[PDB]
RNA sequence: AGGAGUGGAGCCUGCGGCUUAAUUUGACUCAACACGGGAAACCUCACCCGGCCCGGACACGGACAGGAUUGACAGAUUGAUAGCUCUUUCUCGAUUCCGUGGGUGGUGGUGCAUGGCCGUUCUUAGUUGGUGGAGCGAUUUGUCUGGUUAAUUCCGAUAACGAACGAGACUCUGGCAUGCUAACUAGUUACGCGACCGGUCGGCGUAACUUCUUAGAGGGACAAGUGGCGUUCAGCCACCCGAGAUUGAGCAAUAACAGGUCUGUGAUGCCCUUAGAUGUCCGGGGCUGCACGCGCGCUACACUGACUGGCUCAGCGUGUGCCUACCCUACGCCGGCAGGCGCGGGUAACCCGUUGAACCCCAUUCGUGAUGGGGAUCGGGGAUUGCAAUUAUUCCCCAUGAACGAGGAAUUCCCAGUAAGUGCGGGUCAUAAGCUUGCGUUGAUUAAGUCCCUGCCCUUUGUACACACCGCCCGU
């Protein structure tokens, strides 16, 4: 039969929440960033953003096909309905999932925190971005656990600017001796109309338009037209 | 070395802080 | 956080070790001397019970072993 | 696990046939959705799965309570040899492009 | 200043103690104790007594065409239609079995090994660079004598000037719009047709349209106007006009806690266990057990009330499910009742529903007493949900009819549609709210202040502290 409103719209959204839980299991390790689902009649179109696609689509696209039987046989979408795509992202400096993700994948591979904490902020920043916030937490260095935040440029905390004005991502790393947990938060710059930031400003910024310079008229001249 | 200058400041009163700072010299 | 100490409850339960039987020969009797195999046990009258399987024959009864049908000797 | 040879059989043409395979993380259901009308248990599914993972044949991901299974390479050999398939014969996910 | 209290009673609940086979345990000041969404019949479930299963991958050797798998009967279960074990003898056919490695998963330990999340300091008003000034230097000024603010909010002093985070701004929400957009899943007027005595029609139907209802865009309030007080500044007080001259929430800095959580997780590192298992099903116990102590609460002690009829008003919202069984209900009939049986609508501004709520209002009987207040306890019957209701799930009936006459020391929460009365929804939910989270309804007394108590901030000052007073330290 058929559902509630209700029902559906919560239903899409778990759905939604499962699809990209298990996308991020998988192409974590290749730049993953999130999901688009398209809904077209007959037809179910989903967008893969990640930052490595020649790694996600594999040889002669195996691996995204893979994907695509594995979300049919999951979700049970009529067979050759559902499809899937991948794009790569417009900015990665500004994605805070790529840059969690690059910065687990570093201190998987052995370099050391801060060196990795360091770069990952270098790179946001030179990417436009206008601050940056990385917190590295766990048993750093021994056996009692500590905390570690690298900071640098603007970042707003408070109201619903924080909604769209700074992104943030949370991840763990599984090393020898434990968890370490990454935060990553980036402040948006100002972009007025093409996506490399919010279109909307601070709604405390507050610009004056500069006055043009006028000569005050030092007799009644008329002008016929 | 920058990976100097990391090691330091993370632990400035450690078991590596003197050779590090001898490093950085 | 004690040990079980559950030796009051049996001294350990044995599990079934099946006997084993060397083969298949006192189910048919050939051996008529002129090639006439006489059938030693009766077989299923079920569906997928047919010639290939028999029935045991205890002190009494008449048991199939693959669909568990019984025909007491009485 | 201790199963009958034709669920194994049927388990793995599927497997071979679409090269991937995904299963409810639940041993008590009593028939796998997509290996219905043959009577294969959810838990033979797991089972033999985790098998063929075990020898290096599948890669094996988890996700909501779900199991998601991707043939390899050395499993597609593996499994051509154990049906006997002709060598043209290759899954759907090498397929098309 | 006061309001409602509670601490006293009975009951309901959580905690300790006691008890126990077991009464699983986490969390003891705010920052544990109707908390773990923790309302446990089974399940849940960790705990106790019994009993099946392997769901012990894989690699290496044994055994092997018979490796190994089921199983009807009688015994037996020291519960079972458990082939669990015996007895017995068929069955299945390489999937296993027997060892060694190796795995796997545990609501096992460790929250003092961790991540994440949350709580708390602290919803306080705090925090930090750059350049300049002062110091050999750690450092300091900026970040302040003072007025002002809810605010490190501003004004103003000024070796500081410019800034940043937090506060504010912001988002959601409450009030206003006869102005705009526009509606058979909302209506209202008007007109016809009917029913009763021009009137009453949630009676029927179709034009107008948008006041009422919905929900979009925009508007609207800024201490803006007036008068006082102020350095005549920042602002404060009062008044007019006005829908409104302080609606309520959400989010929330630097830094910290050995705060809580391994019992939310396919989050986790190390240990422990792993086949007569701490894995997992399945019976039965427990989690409630009761000399006693302690929290949150519910119902009261009546007449400003109980009883019995009569009358008449809400809002928030939730309804038929992946697995998944289980929805909200009108109308008819049967039965005091709780219920039962037929019939329909509704996946919802469409049906329940016009949500005919309670208090309150009106009338009645009682008549100052444990009384017709109050309903603990207890007996006997009847139903419902469930696989099982006993330790009594819940509900109904008839009986029984305890303490309690306003509560000691001591304490909590509160400034307007507020406290408090009063119902109603959501969660939990097969069955179910004395809990919690929301919603309306009736609707106040008192205050417009202060550091007296309690904290918590500063500032100056002292220190032999710096693991920082739970410090340091002296002598027999
Ligand atoms: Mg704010
Ligand atoms: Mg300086
Ligand atoms: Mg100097
Ligand atoms: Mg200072
Ligand atoms: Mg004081
Ligand atoms: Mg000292
Ligand atoms: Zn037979």
């Amino acid at each position: 039969v058929q559902i509630s409103k209700k029902r559906k719209f919560v239903a899409d959204g778990i759905f939604k929440a499962e699809l990209n839980e298990f996308l991020t299991r998988e192409l974590a390790e290749d730049g993953y960033s999130g999901v688009e689902v398209r809904v077209t009649p007959t037809r179910t179109e989903i967008i893969i953003l990640a930052t490595r696609t020649q790694n996600v689509l594999g040889e002669k696209g195996r691996r995204i096909r893979e994907l695509t039987a594995v979300v049919q046989k999951r979700f049970g979408f009529p067979e050759g309905s559902v499809e899937l795509y991948a794009e790569k992202v417009a900015t990665r400096g500004l994605c805070a999932i790529a840059q969690a993700e690059s910065l687990r994948y570093k201190l998987l591979g052995g370099l050391a925190v801060r060196r990795a904490c360091y770069g990952v902020l270098r790179f946001i920043m030179e990417s436009g971005a206008k601050g940056c916030e990385v917190v590295v937490s766990g048993k750093l260095r021994g056996q009692r656990a500590k905390s570690m935040k690298f900071v640098d440029g603007l970042m707003i905390h408070s109201g619903d600017p924080v909604n769209y004005y700074v992104d943030t991502a949370v991840r763990h790393v599984l090393l020898r001796q434990g968890v370490l947990g990454i935060k990553v938060k980036i402040m948006l710059p100002w972009d007025p109309t093409g996506k490399i930031g919010p279109k909307k400003p601070l709604p405390d910024h507050v610009s004056i338009v500069e006055p043009k310079d006028e000569i005050l008229p030092t007799t009644p001249i008329s002008e016929q037209k | 070395c920058p990976e100097w200058m990391d090691d330091f400041e993370a632990d400035p009163k450690g078991k590596y802080a003197q050779n590090l700072l001898k490093k950085l010299i | 956080k004690k040990r079980k100490k559950k030796s009051y409850t049996t001294p350990k339960k044995n599990k079934h070790k099946r006997k084993k039987v060397k083969l298949a020969v006192l189910k048919y009797y050939k051996v008529d001397e002129n090639g006439k195999i006489s059938r030693l046990r009766r077989e299923c009258p079920s569906d997928e019970c047919g010639a290939g399987v028999f029935m045991a024959s205890h002190f009494d009864r008449h048991y199939c072993g693959k669909c568990c049908l019984t025909y007491c000797f009485n | 696990m201790l199963m009958p040879k034709k669920n194994r059989i049927a388990i793995y043409e599927l497997l071979f046939k679409e090269g991937v395979m995904v299963a409810k993380k639940d041993v008590h259901m009593p028939k796998h959705p997509e290996l219905a009308d043959k009577n294969v248990p959810n838990l033979h599914v797991m089972k033999a799965m985790q098998s063929l993972k075990s020898r290096g044949y599948v890669k094996e991901q988890f996700a909501w309570r779900h199991f998601y299974w991707y043939l390899t390479n050395e499993g597609i050999q593996y499994l051509r040899d154990y049906l006997h398939l002709p060598p043209e014969i290759v899954p759907a996910t090498l397929r098309r492009s």
